[PDB]
């Protein structure tokens, strides 16, 4: 349901 | 948000959005009170009976947003969180009662058109204010009804209600760290918050200063705009004095 | 902040959003 946001805020 | 509309471009710039790593998605409102403090409900946070109990590591803040869904590249900023505090007479074994958490982010968030702090109300604003029949404003990317999400920010004007009626609506205990918002049924008009609206801000904009100041939380209904119910509101300025506690020990 | 609660996009600019004036004329 979400975009995908950036991996660096994941990590 | 229940019978609102799509908010503005930059009309709630302290609007924050909680969102859960894994699975990606939208766990509560929140607001931006300093560059590096988030203001939301504790039971976004902390509520057993559903098995919830979040760690900093669990959640992202989401800071300068309008659309609900889209990572809106080069407005939005996306917070860590440092440390999560809920006050220590949260009441969420019986009716919420001091329904109030800070968030400390992990960097400061820079300021920009769509990510600006509100204010917190001082006693003479909270006195002035709330009062019966003077209106506020909730916003949040919650449910559109109660029984469906929207594609962007929504926003809905409602108005502080007597507290005999706020008592008399309802079974649950009321306290006076909670109001209640909304139109009666004899009033025509419509509109609450809703499932996802939790922890946002209630705001009203102060005739004396034209500053918006956040006088509430998005606490907890009974439904979602049903006639006879109002929405129930964590009362900011009662609990002021713990929110000064924590930012002055540990900010 | 000094500067809390001013919009960039409304108060900031004198612009006015489209439902603020409810809220004013509720404040009786
Ligand atoms: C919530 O979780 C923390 C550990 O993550 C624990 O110390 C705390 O007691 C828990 N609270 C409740 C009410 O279970
Ligand atoms: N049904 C709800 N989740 C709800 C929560 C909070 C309010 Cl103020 C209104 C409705
Ligand atoms: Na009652
Ligand atoms: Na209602």
């Amino acid at each position: 349901d979400f975009e995908e946001i950036p991996e660096e805020y994941l990590q | 948000i229940v019978e609102g509309s799509d908010a503005e471009i930059g009309m709630s710039p302290w609007q924050v959005m909680l969102f859960r790593k894994s699975p990606q998605e939208l766990l509560c409102g929140a607001s931006l009170i300093s560059d590096r403090w988030v203001l939301t409900a504790a039971h976004c946070l902390l509520y057993p009976p559903w098995d919830k109990n979040f760690t900093e590591n669990d959640l992202l803040v989401r800071i300068g947003k309008h659309s609900r869904t889209r990572y809106e590249r080069n407005i939005e900023k996306i917070s860590m969180l440092e440390k999560i505090y809920i006050h220590p007479r949260y009441n969420w074994r019986e009716n919420l009662d001091r329904d109030i958490a800070l968030m400390k982010l992990k960097k400061p968030v820079a300021f920009s058109d769509y990510i600006h702090p509100v204010c917190l109300p001082d006693r003479e604003t909270a006195a002035s204010l709330l009062q019966a029949g003077y209106k506020g404003r909730v916003t949040g990317w919650g449910n559109l009804k109660e029984t469906g999400q929207p594609s962007v920010l929504q926003v809905v004007n409602l108005p502080i209600v007597e507290r005999p009626v706020c008592k008399d609506s309802t079974r649950i205990r009321i306290t006076d760290n909670m109001f209640c918002a909304g139109y009666k049924p004899d009033e025509g008009k419509r509109g609450d918050a809703c499932e996802g609206d939790s922890g946002g801000p209630f705001v009203m904009k102060s005739p004396f200063n034209n500053r918006w100041y956040q006088m509430g939380i998005v606490s907890w209904g009974e439904g979602c705009d049903r006639d006879g119910k109002y929405g129930f509101y964590t009362h900011v300025f009662r609990l002021k004095k713990w929110i000064q506690k924590v930012i002055d020990q540990f900010g | 902040e000094a500067d809390c609660g001013l919009r960039p996009l409304f108060e900031k600019k004198s612009l006015e959003d489209k439902t603020e004036r409810e809220l004013l004329e509720s404040y009786i």
